[PDB]
């Protein structure tokens, strides 16, 4: 996931 | 056209800010002098020229128009407002943060700091007629001190030298309100400060010290304590390293009296046989012996109310268990 | 219920599943109009993973239920289908190789009509679902509802003959089938008529795809030579 | 028939090779067209949304493409809770440019969902960011939102006072924000207070780009708000007689 | 704490009267404002060196959360020290989204 | 996308600008009268000014006639002196003959943008020549690494050149047809990674940028780059992966760790890098490590950095003398950037520093030395010599723990 920080918001489904 | 702007002139300005910005597009590469004294000076097209030479002339024109403004430092002609603005939009240029995501930098010489510092302490004067301003302007000189050890004692020691010549003055008073908000910011200076700011009353002010967090990580180990000796060996080093604070740094501590006050509130309740089993005895003796070690400075007016919580829930503990 | 059985028989935690999704699915629709309906579905779907299998799987079964119950769900789920349905495919397959046993006429009929509608849609791994749906056919038995069930997969390759030939291994895969059903079958003139129909498809695919048929093996020849 | 066409489109969106993909994307309009069925509309944006979490920035801006193209049909979307959630889950992303497509997708989507804080937030956050590309976006999406809700209004219109008449701000980029004013005539203290804002914009920022844009904003901003239309057009016939820029005049007089 | 956990429970069984509770945190906030600033590094779970994922925003229950922190953060000045970066952040947007719960 | 994303509506003040002023009929600005304003013996930049600035206002289809001019005179540009305006505008310009005109606007470009000693200097690099070889667009001028402009240009150039490569030799590959893909795959690889190696080296300051300053054209180039490298690693991470794996100068490490935020799925692999049997790998991943753990101050972080710290433990005790001193010497400052990371690492990392202390003083005491660091054990700090190796690493060790205590002491 290059794309979102580690310490961003997870999109949980 | 820099002669026509200079000295009215009705809405005929826009015209000549065009010519001026058409036919010479680095502002201030031609005839220097003209250009910083029309940004510079002590109006009403200022912004835009200074967002012009701000987001239009190359680094080294940028690098020394910092110079020219922080350099001679005795001229009493460029506006301190302006001055700090510009400095602020040239660490914040968006090409020399682009790509970044903005989560958690630059150097100067001494004399070009005492200028800088002198200029921010000039605003604040010419403000007077609250510490709002002094703390809005007080991030440039962070980042312009890069952390300098060195810098931030050459800095704290002008201020001294500043309040000790003033006094209490309205310059006085606002190196202090200065003083007091750079300490905050970084406290790790071995020294306390001189007496000038034990007497001021800035402690309150809406600012976050850089070493708040950890008093507060170090109270709560304190207050926190239960019947094991492995927890009450914690609130004793808790304990220790809180007195050496309160020796070396007096009034830090003292900002944080409401908390540890209604901590003591809290724990006044419990009877006398869990009280002395889950030591909150050694918690009592602990908070008393550093109301004891911050002693000439508690009974000020701001940390009256606290104080008086504190010693009110002494008094409550001694009545409840005077058997 | 759904799957022939009796008192004896075991309580199959599957077929549990299934009820359960049963219940999800036809409770939550409480018999309103299409469209607060699939809102509604979409909105447990989105919920989480897990629920979104469950009524993946609910519309699957109500599917193999009712014939207009499942045209809608069909259609609900071609719908609310977020991954595409890969993993209900995987579902459908162990479902179909393990159940088949015991799977009622009506739903054998519904399922058939699921898989011509997924392979006519070209929904991705509907070449797993054939190919698993072929391995059931019994080679040497002369059931009658195991003939029609050939004939009518037959039918559906035939009609999409296409789509055998995007697909590569799936063409070797039914022509060897095809050989060892034709070798199988004889005795009857509507057998003869469907030995006439398979032995032209598979004429009409080893001579499009030889090369694809380079990989079948030595076996190739063993069939061959019976016919 | 609607649904099978709508599935055969789909397998080409899981494709994966980016031609189909982006293929079927712009192909979905037409089914629009051609179904104007809620139903199917829900279900294909949806899926629409769930491609454009999933895929890269070209497929995005696909998708970008088909929402401000399918600007009539998208009031009929059943689960629009949903459908922005996932499609507002792009916005956390480090790469500045799938943020600012998100930003150009919001904006694209203010009509359905006005009145959303964690939208209105991400717009106010994008604004002070540093890519440029951000920057725009985000200006764009604010001009929609502005348009529709009243709050997001007097908000933004706060943060453009206190923006202009900071110094971080490019000169092109202060052209690209003032026209978002145009927008705040939801009531009549915001459009006082747009007005004020105007007047010193006028004032402090006498070149020629500037003053065109500010005044034919102001001009914009008087026509809808009716009430300060006589001081706009006392303002402009003073800007007329006495501003001796050609182009000035030539714009009060359009 | 007690409060705070049987108003979290109270949210997950009846997330309707979340705005009542809202305004219960931010009462308890303003009249106790001491009190609650020694639980703020457990509240906002902050870690003492790592970096904490960015809670979900819009959430009921971490919007409570903060809410209490915030009103009690109103008076007390150390309170707001203890916040990281995404704290101020959701402080920023509660603020303008909640003006009349959270306050300045 | 970014040309695509460039061609969108922002809030039509262009067009209300091109409907008011162009309007005044001051079209009579010209491509030769802008060819004219170029080749004045001044620099005359009022002239050139005032026309790029009007061209500014033209919409893309009447602007390709002066897609010859402005390509061919940005040489010029180059020199000292140009007023950051001109190069904007022509950046600006740029981008909208891109959006519109993109394949030949490259190759005129990157024919402009020669190195010009060589005058000509094969200028044949047609649409195909720089097709099959991307790197010809980085052999420009070293005047334009310092033009955060013109370098802006290159790296639109660059990316569009990889991307046009990789699908070129792919159909090249398909028609010669009448394995090789292995080879197609490793190609592409090679060729991005050999990209991206090269931009870090222009990111690199020069022998005269060595000779503070943190705000210069430099920092601004440097921040293009880590947008591009973004923008690439998010395109492709096996790419980062290559790369890292290949390795690069550990001056870059602080500034792409800052300004390249997909770096963190570099804790992905740095265990397998580690493993390497390569020396400078092992280096590279633990300063890359170190620089991530100050970055990001992850579960998984610490504990890549506890494998960090064990391996380092380990071939402690299985390098020879010199093989000791190359490893230990870079990446002792990575051990207080761990230490700042992760405080529960302070038992471990100061356990290792007393063993390699307790090593290198045994190897100083078997050889005469020049300072003999064990009798000067009663020294005082000293911040910030062609010795030998061990003293020298005694001395690392020593400023290691210096950093460390002075760090967590304030």
């Amino acid at each position: 996931s290059p794309s979102y920080s580690p310490t961003s918001p997870s999109y949980s489904p | 056209v820099s002669s026509l702007l200079l000295q009215r002139l009705g809405p005929s300005s826009g015209l000549l800010v065009d010519w001026l910005e058409m036919l010479d597009p680095e502002v201030v590469s031609s005839c220097p002098d003209l250009q910083l004294r029309l940004l510079f000076s002590r109006p009403s097209f200022r912004p835009y020229l200074l967002t012009l030479f701000t987001h239009q002339s190359s680094w080294p024109t940028l690098h020394q128009c910092i110079r020219v403004l922080l350099g001679k430092s005795r001229e009493q002609r460029f506006d301190p407002s302006a001055s700090l603005d510009f400095l602020w939009a040239c660490i914040h240029v968006p090409r020399i943060w682009q790509g970044r995501d903005q989560r958690t930098v630059l150097r100067v010489q001494g004399p070009e700091l005492i200028s800088l510092v002198e200029l921010i302490l000039a605003e604040a004067e010419t403000r007077s007629q609250a510490c709002s301003l002094i703390q809005a302007r007080l991030p440039l000189l962070l980042s312009c001190c890069c952390g300098d050890d060195e810098s931030v004692r050459k800095v704290t020691e002008h201020l001294s030298g500043c309040i000790q010549q003033w006094g209490d003055s309205v310059l006085g008073r606002r190196c202090r309100d200065l003083l007091l908000q750079l300490y905050l910011q970084r406290p790790e200076l071995r020294v306390p400060v001189p007496e000038v700011l034990l007497h001021s009353e800035g402690a309150a002010s809406s600012s976050v010290c850089k070493l708040d967090g950890l008093i507060h990580r170090f109270i709560t180990l304190l207050a926190d304590t239960s019947d094991s000796r492995a927890l009450e060996n914690r609130g004793a080093d808790a304990s220790m390293a809180c007195r050496k604070l309160a020796v070396a740094h007096p009034l830090l501590l003292l900002r944080h009296l409401p908390m540890i006050a209604a901590l003591l509130h809290g724990r006044t309740h419990l009877n006398f046989q869990e009280f002395r089993q889950q030591n909150h005895l050694s918690c009592f003796l602990h908070v008393l012996g550093l109301l004891e070690l911050l002693q000439p400075h508690v009974f000020r007016s701001e940390h009256q109310g606290a104080l008086w919580d504190c010693l009110l829930s002494f008094i409550r503990l001694l009545l409840n268990y005077r058997k | 219920r759904l799957l022939l059985s009796t008192s004896l028989d075991a309580k199959d935690e599957l077929e549990e599943r299934l009820e359960r999704c049963m219940s999800i699915v036809t409770s939550m629709t409480a018999g309103v109009s299409e469209r607060e309906a699939n809102d509604a579905l979409n909105a447990y779907v989105c919920k989480g993973l897990p629920q979104h299998e469950e009524i993946c799987l609910g519309l699957f079964t109500l599917i193999l239920t009712e014939p207009a119950q499942a045209q809608k769900c069909y259609r609900d789920l071609a719908l609310v289908s977020r991954d595409g349905m890969n993993i209900v495919l995987n579902k459908i397959n162990q479902i179909l190789m393990e159940k088949y046993l015991k799977l009622q006429d009506t739903c054998r009929t519904q399922l058939v009509w699921l898989v011509r509608e997924l392979v006519k849609s070209g929904v991705l791994g509907a070449d797993g679902v054939c190919m698993t749906f072929m391995k059931q056919i019994a080679g040497g038995d002369v059931t009658a509802k195991n003939i029609w069930l050939a004939e009518s997969v037959l039918d559906i390759l035939t009609e999409q003959r296409e789509w055998v030939l995007k697909s590569s291994i799936l063409i070797a895969m039914a022509v060897y089938t095809y050989l060892r059903l034709i070798v199988d079958h004889h005795g009857t003139a509507q057998l003869q008529a469907l030995r006439q129909k398979e032995v032209d498809f598979c004429i009409s695919l080893l001579r499009e795809r030889f090369m694809e048929c380079l990989m079948i093996g030595r076996d190739l020849v063993r069939l061959l030579q019976n016919v | 028939d609607a649904n099978s066409a709508l599935m055969e489109l789909d397998k080409g969106l899981r494709s994966g090779k980016l031609g189909e993909q982006c293929e079927a994307v712009v192909r979905f309009p037409r089914l629009f067209q051609k179904y104007p069925f809620p139903i199917l509309i829900n279900s294909a944006f949806l899926k629409l949304a769930d491609v454009f979490r999933v895929g890269n920035n070209f497929l995005r801006l696909c998708v970008l493409k088909v929402t401000q193209q399918s600007e009539k049909h998208l009031e009929k979307i059943l689960n629009v809770d949903e459908f922005v959630k996932r499609i507002f889950s792009v916005i956390h992303s480090n790469d500045p440019v799938a943020r600012a497509i998100t930003l150009r997708m919001l904006g694209s989507l203010a009509s359905i969902i006005p009145e959303r804080k964690n939208a209105h937030h991400s717009i106010r956050q994008s604004l002070d960011s540093h890519d440029n590309v951000e920057v725009e976006a985000a200006v764009f999406a604010a001009a929609n939102f502005s348009a529709q809700s009243k709050d997001f209004a007097v908000g933004i219109c706060n943060k453009i006072s206190e923006m202009i008449q900071g110094l971080a701000t490019p000169v092109d980029l202060k052209l690209k924000l003032i026209p978002i004013l145009q927008h705040m005539h939801h009531d009549a203290i915001l459009a006082s207070s747009a007005r004020q804002l105007l007047q010193q914009l006028v004032t402090s920022y006498p070149s020629t780009k500037m003053v065109i844009v500010s005044l034919h904003t102001f001009t914009l901003l008087a026509a809808s708000s009716l009430v300060d239309t006589p001081k706009q057009i006392q303002l402009l016939l003073q800007y007329l007689k006495n501003d001796p820029r050609k182009a000035v005049k030539r714009l009060a007089i359009q | 704490h007690l409060a705070l956990v049987e108003l979290l429970k109270n949210l997950t069984k009846y997330p309707t009267d979340r705005d009542s509770i809202w305004k219960c945190l931010k009462f308890l906030g303003s009249r106790h404002p001491t009190l609650v600033l020694p639980l703020v590094p457990e509240l906002l779970s902050t870690h003492p060196f790592f970096d904490t994922a960015e809670p979900d925003m819009d959430d009921p229950a971490y919007i409570a959360v903060l809410v209490l922190i915030f009103n009690a953060a109103k008076t007390c000045p150390t309170m707001p020290a203890l916040f990281s970066d995404h704290t101020f952040r959701h402080y920023a947007y509660l603020r303008d989204s909640l003006s009349h719960l959270v306050p300045a | 996308v970014d040309d695509w994303i460039c061609e969108e509506e922002i809030t039509g003040t262009d067009a209300l600008l091109r409907r008011m002023l162009l309007t005044n009929n001051a079209k009579n600005h010209s491509p030769k009268q802008l060819q004219e304003a170029f080749s004045a013996v001044p620099v005359n930049n009022t002239q050139v000014m005032q026309i790029i600035e009007h061209l500014t206002l033209l919409s893309a289809s009447e602007l390709i006639p002066y897609a010859e001019v402005l390509t061919s005179n940005m040489s010029q540009l180059l020199n000292s002196g140009v007023p950051r305006r001109i190069l904007q505008t022509v950046n600006k310009l740029w981008m909208v003959l891109n959006t519109v005109m993109p394949r030949r606007l490259w190759v005129m470009t990157v024919n402009a943008l020669q190195p010009s000693i060589k005058f000509v200097r094969q200028q044949k690099y047609t649409q195909n020549d720089l097709m099959i070889d991307p790197l010809i667009v980085l052999r420009c001028d070293q005047r334009v690494h310092r033009c955060p402009p013109l370098m802006d240009i290159t790296l639109h150039m660059l990316n569009g050149y990889l991307l046009a490569s990789k699908a070129y030799l792919s159909a090249h590959l398909k028609e010669t047809e009448q394995t090789r893909e292995e080879l197609k795959n490793a190609l592409l690889a090679a060729q991005d990674s050999a990209a991206v190696q090269i931009l870090l080296e222009i990111c690199l300051p020069t022998e005269e940028e060595k000779a503070d300053n943190l705000l210069c054209n430099l920092r601004e180039v440097q921040c293009l780059i880590c947008c591009l490298l973004h923008q690439m690693y998010i395109a492709d991470p096996n790419i980062a992966k290559l790369v890292h794996f290949q390795g690069y100068p550990c001056e870059l490490l602080p500034l792409t760790v800052a300004g390249i935020p997909s770096m963190h799925i570099c804790l992905d692999f740095i265990p397998e890098l580690i493993a390497q049997p390569e020396l400078e790998k092992q280096i590279f991943a633990i300063q890359l490590l170190s620089h991530l753990c100050i970055q990001y101050a992850l579960p998984k972080s610490l504990s890549v950095a506890r494998l960090a710290v064990n391996v380092m433990g380990t071939l402690l005790t299985v390098l020879t003398q010199a093989k000791r001193y190359a490893f230990f010497m870079p990446t002792l400052p990575s051990l207080v950037s761990f230490c700042r990371a992760f405080p529960p690492l302070y038992e471990d990392i100061m356990s290792l520093l007393i063993q390699i202390g307790q090593v290198c003083a045994s190897d100083v005491a078997t050889q005469t030395r020049d300072i003999d660091p064990i009798i000067t054990r009663l020294q005082q700090i000293k911040e910030k010599g062609s010795m030998d190796p061990d003293v020298q690493l005694c001395h690392c060790i020593e400023r290691t723990v210096i950093e460390i205590i002075n760090m967590s002491v304030s």
